């Protein structure tokens, strides 16, 4: 499976496992400035 | 006055402003401390977007108020 929104506070994108539950456009960013 | 905002990452930035302070100005101190270009910053505040001419008090966010930032990329 079912629909999950993106993990990242206020971001209303869907989420995906292979990015632990955030969208892929916030993992991006994750894997820039985390 | 200090207020907070939270990350993708759940991290918390706490920044020194003022409550005459702009969006603008806002998302400049985000990029200082987080080496974040401002036109990639999407500031939250109660659920409602904010824009970059307007002041804090005009959303009225108060001292030690809460709020969220979404990244996104732009491609014009
Ligand atoms: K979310
Ligand atoms: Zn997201």
């Amino acid at each position: 499976p079912p629909k999950q929104r993106c993990r990242a506070p206020a971001c209303d994108h869907f989420g995906n496992a292979k990015c632990n539950g955030y969208c892929n456009e916030c993992f991006q960013f994750k894997q820039m400035y985390g | 006055m200090q207020i907070f905002v939270k990350t993708l990452t759940g991290k918390t930035i706490t920044l020194e402003v003022e409550p005459s302070d702009t969006i603008e100005n806002v998302k400049a101190k985000i990029q200082d401390k987080e080496g974040i270009p401002p036109d990639q910053q999407r500031l939250i505040f109660a659920g409602k977007q904010l824009e970059d001419g307007r002041t804090l008090s005009d959303y009225n966010i108060q001292k030690e108020s809460t709020l969220h930032l979404v990244l996104r990329l732009r491609g014009g």
